[PDB]
């Protein structure tokens, strides 16, 4: 794949977006499967 | 330059391409030859299981006029890329012979159909009558 | 033949290298930062073509091919709207009950707890209500099935793919030259004849064989699944015939100039459907066609290659007298000279006819079953207001940057230019004598209603009741308009509106429209709007007219248009650039159509919208309580915003609870907004400096050193917030309260 | 210099034929990215887990230790009824040995910062197996292989244990078709939720 | 020069004998905006799954297999949607696709032809000169089933019959 290509997706915005993106993504996932937590189960 | 009776009284030569006109005119004079005479093929004979200007929109119904439509229109897509490409950048006779006959296929076939709305009929049909 | 297509072919390489280098477009920031202002100042400049390069040439090309960007987002943003419209809506079932449908085409996925905004729109369908529209659109554009609306998205989808490569092909393979963007004589006769005339011709081809026939037969009530499909219409010219016997002549009557054949479906009734509620189709195709003939007509004025046509330079240099000098001399070198120049007039008159299309949308309701549908009308007018509010700012705000930068007084001498900053002092000082006598005799008439309602003196207010302020005026305007039918429009046979007078029209019990009556309320707020308008215009052409030099700073062109100031001296010289004249003028924008829209939202409900029942008198909305309660602020603040923010604040639970949401998240930007807007920027700094040792004390100081946001950032980022919120408070208040009572 | 693994790719970098198990397989070009000491750490690691693991399903499935906690076939079920205490032992003792294995270098960062550490190689030999150094190659080679295919055995027996509420072999030898009237693939977005 | 199969068409210039296959036949002139390489790399991947598909359809009503049911190939797509062999067959297509995406990096890259993935299990291509010969019947064969590929579905829908039972047929 293109170095200047994989040279702009480690630019800031991009990563900054899908990182968050990404964490937004498992924390909703999270949610689905196991929802309603207000507190660790103990 | 074939067909020069030095006949451009509007002159239209001046405001448009030469060779769009050529294209043009050769591609009215063979539509026409083509038109003309099957205008006066269907009276002659006729193709099993098949007038002149309602029998256009009695074959639009089957799906023959628009099935004839896409393959003209496939032809006319790479035949715009040949007059594109024209206009980007013993025989002699038999070129004059064409252009003259399709000039008069022209004048012919509007004969034809406006003798359909004089008549209600097509160009032989009525010829004989 | 001097108009010809002139192309540099591969002027730009497709490569990803510039990508990986942010900033590459300007010498400043392509070295790279070492502040965090570098960060800001690369987003704040990257669309300001004409600060990074000197040729008008380069300038153009890339203005060109943003716009072919710009229209491949408007049509996946359009693909997308059928596509919801196709897959996620409740259409089919409105088409049946239009009157009882509410229509919705987004729905949620059940996470959080936020299905609870699938609410039941009706139809057997949850969803989130939609406002926009465009059910209306379509059943005006006769689609009637999804099957339909799945080709609309593709052709949406098409269109946006072809834009795109367009503006990659026209700015790598194939780049105009200058010389072809420099040919207004040729792109006004093609955006007159062929854009907006052959627009407009071909939009009637489909009202008159689409929209024509298929709205007809749901009007006369057959069931849309029960409807032809619309090129059986096309075809079957007996079938059409049957609709409107006009069509057994065909094309005759068009030819031979007898057009009175035409009338069954080219009529100009005006009024309103009765079924729908929406303006006659047949009314609006022959609206379309005619535009179409003089749009045709207008765009063969204009000289290109054969010896016909004006000039436009001519007509300018010709029209000079006595007052005026050397006239509108030089006006052509700048309108194709200058992209700003053009930008700011074209801004200007988009956001006019965007503030126009609010008031006749409303007034002659266009579409089927929209005048009815009081979300919608609500939500164009207010969306429209909006757009045209902000669009005339960015007209004022590239008149300044034309002035700062592009301006050459060499070109310019004792042109209309030359002559307007010439007497700027003599401008301004009586535009702001005018607004402070507008504010007293505006807003001061609601100070004293206030002030004698709050002492019992009720005899000595300015309302119906008591001293009376009638606006004579539009009530004799409306007198006309009413009278127009068989007087002076004879042949029309209804009013262009009934907001001017006549009948109520009611659709499903709900009023359509009805007479919108003028009293002193009405009197006082429209003086409420002129100053509000006048004093936008007071800011944005002050820093037009001072955007160069002033009294104060002699050399403000040298600063630039958007700097921050000039220090501290002369008593201080703080927003003294054009920037800053914008940047308070949309303020004062924001103050001007939030009255509009409280003015037609207070309104509609209190005298127009409503239920009619038997003996044919209308119950509105709030009652009638504008008359009476609009002459004071605190009816204002009681009988409008307290009365009506009910909706919005008991919504939690429901589905508006996001509208309650967002109520109360746009109330916080609002607030938040106003930490940048009353503070400065040295504080923040010195903030940072603790905030950077005790980095520097964990060694994880950042190598891009933090700062404060400029000062030009601090007021822009405050005045986004500042606008954030405002809107996004109305908005919340607007639709809650808009989709419970109407 | 194409690759032997996928010969239409080309041979990837830090893949020299050195290591056991190479065969040029690297058509996502990880090894570019990653060093291969990391790569082939993890992979040692991650094969001798599943040899456990894969281990462990067959003979959980036919010897048990005794007890009613102990007495579950169907290796799933027996995540759920082995004592909590004692797993969560397993647990805390798998990250006392992994810290104490590694000698405190456990990161991406300091894990082979001594030169002499090699990737896989923790100095486990208890029995000196690996003392004769003719067997050494082959034993690298089918160290890798064997971890590589219990990877794969593994996740077929997990995932199979999922499809079919049955323990390996007696799905094996008592086996049901899947009818595909449950366990759908996918679905959370086609219904629109729900 | 003027085009090999059109005549009357200019050559299009970036189709200049390089591929095997070539007539010069391009009036749309997506070879004069497209790279070449990539559009072979389509063409040879279009045309491969269109021969599948002809053979496919051949086989499938001369034959299908027991534990399958007996049905004409386009209700074998809904079946197998609604069956879970569909998803089945596209997932091992997609996963062979990632390193399809890898080998068209690989060719716009430099380092491979387009549709070359070194698959020659039975040693057929001997020498050069069969292997352009078996290239070029392969390029001609695969864009013959992509005309062909279009006749057997659209029939099938609009005369219920499948491709060897019209022929039989009629
Ligand atoms: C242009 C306007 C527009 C808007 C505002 C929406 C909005 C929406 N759509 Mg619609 N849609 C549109 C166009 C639009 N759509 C078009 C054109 C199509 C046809 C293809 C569709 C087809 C469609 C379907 C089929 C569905 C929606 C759905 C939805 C909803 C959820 C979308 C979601 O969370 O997916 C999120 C999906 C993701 C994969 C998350 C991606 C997030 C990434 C990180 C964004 C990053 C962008 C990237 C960084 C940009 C830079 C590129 C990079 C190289 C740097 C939402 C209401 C869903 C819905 O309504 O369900 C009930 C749904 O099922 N849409
Ligand atoms: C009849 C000729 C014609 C037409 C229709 C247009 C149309 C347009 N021009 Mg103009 N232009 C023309 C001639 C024409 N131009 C000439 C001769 C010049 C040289 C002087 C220019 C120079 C020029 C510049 C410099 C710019 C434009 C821009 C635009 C777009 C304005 C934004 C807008 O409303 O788009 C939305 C409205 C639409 C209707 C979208 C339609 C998209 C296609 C292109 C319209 C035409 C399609 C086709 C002819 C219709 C086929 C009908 C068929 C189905 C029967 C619009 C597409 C601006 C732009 O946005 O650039 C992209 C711009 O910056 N034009
Ligand atoms: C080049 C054009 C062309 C040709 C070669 C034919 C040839 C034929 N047509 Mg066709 N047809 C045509 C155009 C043409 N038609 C057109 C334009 C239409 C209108 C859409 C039709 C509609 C049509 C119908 C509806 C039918 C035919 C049938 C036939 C066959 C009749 C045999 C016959 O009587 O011959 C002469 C034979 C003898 C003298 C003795 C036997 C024959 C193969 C018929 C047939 O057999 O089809 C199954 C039939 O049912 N044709
Ligand atoms: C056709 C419309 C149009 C066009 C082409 C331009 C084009 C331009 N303008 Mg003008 N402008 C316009 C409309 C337009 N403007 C309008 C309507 C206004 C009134 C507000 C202005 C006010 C204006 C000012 C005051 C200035 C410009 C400037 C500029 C230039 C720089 C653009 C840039 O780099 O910004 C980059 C773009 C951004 C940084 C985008 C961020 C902007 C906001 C804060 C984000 C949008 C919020 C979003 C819509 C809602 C978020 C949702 C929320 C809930 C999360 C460029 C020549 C600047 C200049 O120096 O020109 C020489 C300048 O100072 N414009
Ligand atoms: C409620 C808040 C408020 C008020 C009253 C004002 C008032 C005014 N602004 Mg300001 N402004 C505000 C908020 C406000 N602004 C905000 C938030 C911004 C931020 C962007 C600005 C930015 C701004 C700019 C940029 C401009 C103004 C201008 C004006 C003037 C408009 C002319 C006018 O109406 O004169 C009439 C005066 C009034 C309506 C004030 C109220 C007077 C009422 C009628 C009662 C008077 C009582 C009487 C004097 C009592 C006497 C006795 C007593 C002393 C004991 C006026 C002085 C413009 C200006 O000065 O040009 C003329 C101008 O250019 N304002
Ligand atoms: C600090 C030392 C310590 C102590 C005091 C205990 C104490 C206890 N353990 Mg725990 N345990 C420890 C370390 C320890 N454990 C470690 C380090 C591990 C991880 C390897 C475990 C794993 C473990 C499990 C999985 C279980 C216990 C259980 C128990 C309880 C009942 C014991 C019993 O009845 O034994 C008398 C019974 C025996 C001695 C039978 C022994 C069976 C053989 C020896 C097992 C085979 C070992 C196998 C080969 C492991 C090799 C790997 C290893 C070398 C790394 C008791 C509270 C049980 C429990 O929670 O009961 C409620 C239980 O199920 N332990
Ligand atoms: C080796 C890897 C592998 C594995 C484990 C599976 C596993 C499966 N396949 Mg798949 N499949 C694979 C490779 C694989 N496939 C490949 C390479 C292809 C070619 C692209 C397919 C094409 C395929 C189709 C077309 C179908 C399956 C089906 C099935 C299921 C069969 C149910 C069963 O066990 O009873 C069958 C037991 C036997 C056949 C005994 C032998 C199961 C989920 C079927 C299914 O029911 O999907 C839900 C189905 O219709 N597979
Ligand atoms: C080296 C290890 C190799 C791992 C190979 C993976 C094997 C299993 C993969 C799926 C098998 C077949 C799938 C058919 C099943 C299938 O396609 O169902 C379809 C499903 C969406 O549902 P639909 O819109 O199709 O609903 C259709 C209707 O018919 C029913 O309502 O697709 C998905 O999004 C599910 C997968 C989650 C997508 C996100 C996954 C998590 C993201 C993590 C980061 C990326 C990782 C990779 C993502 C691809
Ligand atoms: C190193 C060292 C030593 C040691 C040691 C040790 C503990 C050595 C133990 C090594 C082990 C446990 C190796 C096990 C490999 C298992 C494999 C390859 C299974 C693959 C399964 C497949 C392919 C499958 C499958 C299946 C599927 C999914 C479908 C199912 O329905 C059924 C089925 C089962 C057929 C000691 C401690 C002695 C000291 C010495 O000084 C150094
Ligand atoms: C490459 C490779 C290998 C391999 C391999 C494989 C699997 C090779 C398979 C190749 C195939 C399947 C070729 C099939 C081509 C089909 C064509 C051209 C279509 C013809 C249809 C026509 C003309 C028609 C029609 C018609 C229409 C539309 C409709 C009808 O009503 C009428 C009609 C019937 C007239 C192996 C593994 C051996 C190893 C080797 O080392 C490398
Ligand atoms: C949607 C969907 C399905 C499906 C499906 C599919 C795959 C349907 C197939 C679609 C295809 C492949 C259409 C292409 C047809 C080829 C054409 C028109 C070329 C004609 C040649 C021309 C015009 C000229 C040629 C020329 C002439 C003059 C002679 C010289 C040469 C040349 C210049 C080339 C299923 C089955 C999966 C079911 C599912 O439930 C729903
Ligand atoms: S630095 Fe700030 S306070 Fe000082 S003059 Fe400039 S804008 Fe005003």
């Amino acid at each position: 794949m293109d170095s200047n290509f994989l040279k702009y997706l480690s630019t800031a915005p991009v990563l900054f977006t899908v990182w968050l993106s990404f964490t937004a993504s498992f924390i909703i996932e999270a949610n689905r499967f196991f929802p309603d937590m207000l507190y660790f189960p103990m | 330059v074939p067909g020069d009776a030095g006949f451009d009284p509007l002159t239209i030569s001046a405001w448009l391409d030469s060779r769009w006109l050529r294209e043009a005119e050769i591609k009215h004079c063979r539509v026409a030859m083509l038109a003309a005479a099957g205008c006066i093929a269907q009276d002659i004979f006729q193709f099993p299981g098949a007038k002149m200007t309602a029998l256009h929109d009695a074959a639009v119904k089957a799906g023959s006029m628009g099935q004839m439509l896409f393959w003209i229109g496939f032809v006319e897509a790479i035949s715009t890329a040949a007059t594109i490409q024209m206009l980007q950048g013993g025989r002699a006779r038999m070129e004059l012979s064409e252009i003259k006959n399709g000039r008069l296929a022209m004048i012919g076939f509007s004969g034809m159909v406006h003798h359909y709305f004089i008549t209600g009929k097509g160009p032989i049909e009525l010829l004989t009558s | 033949k001097k108009v010809s297509i002139t192309v540099d072919r591969d002027p730009v390489a497709t490569s990803f290298e510039k990508w990986a280098q942010p900033g590459h477009f300007s010498r400043t920031l392509a070295k790279g930062p070492k502040t965090t202002t570098w960060i800001w100042n690369l987003h704040a400049d990257v669309h300001d073509f004409d600060s990074h390069t000197n040729s008008l040439e380069d300038i153009s090309r890339k203005i060109f091919s943003a716009h072919f960007g710009q229209l491949s987002i408007i049509f996946l943003w359009l693909s997308g709207m059928y596509f919801h419209g196709a897959r996620f809506s409740n259409y089919s079932a409105w088409l049946s009950n239009p009157t009882a449908v509410k229509p919705s085409a987004q729905v949620v996925w059940p996470i959080v707890g936020q299905e609870v905004l699938n609410g039941d729109v009706g139809g057997g369908f949850q969803g989130v209500q939609v406002t926009s529209g465009f059910f209306q659109i379509w059943r005006s554009s006769g689609i009637t099935s999804e099957v339909e609306l799945y080709w609309c998205a593709l052709a949406g989808l098409i269109m946006s793919g072809l834009m795109i490569f367009a503006g990659w092909f026209h700015y790598h393979k194939a780049a105009p030259k200058l010389e072809w963007f420099q040919n207004a004589e040729s792109m006004l006769n093609h955006h007159l004849s062929g854009l907006l005339g052959l627009g407009c011709l071909s939009w009637a081809g489909h009202q008159i064989h689409v929209s024509l026939p298929v709205n007809k037969l749901l009007d006369a009530g057959v069931a849309p699944q029960e409807i032809p499909l619309p090129h059986e219409f096309l075809v079957n010219r007996d079938l059409m015939a049957q609709l409107y016997p006009s069509f057994s002549k065909g094309l005759v009557p068009f030819f031979t100039l007898n057009w009175s054949e035409y009338s069954d479906f080219l009529t100009f009734k005006g009024g309103l459907n009765p079924v729908t509620g929406g303006l006659w189709l047949s009314d609006t195709a022959h609206h379309h066609l005619a535009l179409a003939v003089l749009f045709i007509v207008a765009g063969h004025m204009y000289r290109t290659n054969w010896g016909i046509g004006h000039s436009m330079k001519e007509i300018l240099e010709a029209h000079k007298g006595p007052f005026t000098g050397e006239g509108h001399k030089g006006l052509y070198e700048i309108l194709t000279t200058s992209w700003h120049a053009q930008l700011a007039i074209n801004l200007a008159m988009l956001g006019s006819v965007s503030i126009i299309v609010a008031h006749h949308m409303y007034a002659m309701p266009p579409y089927p079953y929209i005048a009815t549908d009081y979300p919608t009308q609500l939500s164009i007018f207010t969306h429209h207001m909006w757009i045209g509010g902000f669009c005339v700012c960015g007209g004022a705000a590239h008149a300044g940057i034309f002035m700062v930068r592009d301006y050459n007084p060499a070109q310019n001498y004792n042109n209309l230019l030359d002559r307007v900053i010439r007497h700027r002092d003599a401008i301004i000082s009586h535009l702001n004598w005018i607004c402070i006598f507008l504010g007293f005799h505006s807003f001061g008439l609601y100070i004293h209603n206030d002030t004698m309602r709050a002492l019992g003196r009720t005899q000595d207010m300015f309302s119906d009741t008591a001293i009376q302020l009638k606006p004579v005026f539009a009530q004799w305007v409306q007198s006309i308009h009413t009278l127009a039918p068989g007087n002076t429009t004879p042949n029309a046979l209804a009013t262009a509106s009934y907001a001017f007078g006549g009948d109520v029209v009611a659709v499903g019990n709900k009023v359509a429209m009805m007479p919108i009556s003028l009293g002193t309320a009405d009197f006082m707020v429209h003086h409420i709007h002129a100053f509000t308008i006048h004093v936008t215009v007071l800011i944005l052409l002050k820093g037009v007219l001072f955007s160069r030099n002033s009294r104060l700073i002699p050399d403000k062109a040298n600063l630039g248009f958007r700097f921050p100031c000039d220090g501290p001296g002369r008593g201080g010289t703080c927003q003294s650039s054009a920037w800053d004249s914008v940047f308070l003028g949309l303020f004062w924008m924001y103050n001007c159509i939030s009255v509009v829209i409280f003015h037609f939202s207070w309104k509609m409900q209190s005298d127009v919208w409503g239920t009619v029942q038997s003996d044919g008198t209308v119950t509105h909305i709030t009652g009638g309580n504008f008359a009476q309660s609009a002459i004071t602020i605190n009816g204002w603040l009681r009988d409008f915003l307290w009365a009506q923010a009910s909706q919005v604040i008991q919504s939690y639970g429901s589905a508006l609870s996001a509208y309650g949401l967002i109520f109360l998240g746009a109330h916080f930007i609002w607030a938040f907004s106003l930490m940048f807007l009353f503070s400065g920027r040295g504080y923040w700094q010195e903030l940072i400096e603790s905030i950077v040792w005790a980095h520097n004390k964990l060694n994880v100081a950042p190598a891009i050193q933090p700062r404060a946001l400029s000062i030009t950032q601090g007021r822009a980022v405050g005045l986004a917030h500042y606008l954030l919120g405002g809107i996004g408070t109305t908005w919340a208040f607007f639709l809650a309260r808009i989709i419970s009572v109407g | 210099a194409k690759s032997k693994a996928v010969p239409f790719l080309s041979q990837p970098e830090a893949l020299d034929g050195s290591m056991a198990g190479d065969v040029g397989f690297d058509p996502f070009g990880i090894s570019s990215v990653i060093d291969i000491k990391w790569l082939r750490e993890s992979e040692l690691k991650h094969g001798r887990i599943c040899m456990l693991a894969a281990t462990g399903c067959l003979v959980q499935e036919v010897v048990h230790l005794p007890g009613p906690a102990f007495s579950q076939k169907m290796a799933l079920n027996a995540w759920a009824a082995a004592p909590r205490g004692g797993m969560i032992s397993i647990l805390v003792a798998i990250g006392l040995i992994e810290m104490i294995s590694n000698r405190f270098a456990l990161t991406a960062t300091d894990m082979f910062a001594n030169p002499n550490r090699v990737p896989g190689d923790l100095g486990f030999d208890p029995l000196s197996l690996g003392a004769n150094p003719a067997n050494r190659a082959r034993f690298e080679l089918s160290e890798v292989i064997h971890g590589r295919a219990a990877m794969m055995g593994f996740s077929g027996m997990v995932h199979q244990m999922i499809v079919s509420k049955q323990a390996p072999i007696e799905q094996l030898m008592h086996f049901k078709a899947v009818d595909s009237s449950l366990m759908k693939l996918g679905g959370a977005a086609g219904n629109l939720g729900y | 020069d003027f085009s090999a199969a059109v005549p009357f068409l200019k050559r299009p210039s970036n189709l200049d004998g390089a591929y095997i296959g070539d007539v010069g036949f391009d009036p749309l002139g997506f070879s004069d905006v497209f790279d070449l390489r990539v559009l072979r790399e389509a063409e040879l991947k279009h045309g491969r799954f269109a021969m599948l598909a002809v053979l496919g359809f051949i086989v499938q009503e001369l034959y299908t297999f027991p534990f399958f049911p007996k049905m004409a190939p386009v209700d074998a797509h809904d079946y197998f949607v609604k069956q879970g062999g569909g998803s089945q067959i596209i997932f091992w297509i997609s996963f062979v696709e990632l390193f399809g995406v890898v080998a068209l990096f690989e060719t716009l890259q430099g380092k491979r032809e387009p549709g070359d993935f070194a698959f020659d299990p039975l040693g057929l291509a001997k020498d050069e000169a069969t292997l352009e010969r078996y290239r070029l019947a392969e390029v001609k064969h695969a864009r013959l089933a992509m005309i062909a590929i279009g006749g057997f579905i659209h029939q099938y829908w609009v005369t219920k019959q499948t491709v060897l039972e019209q022929l039989g047929n009629f």
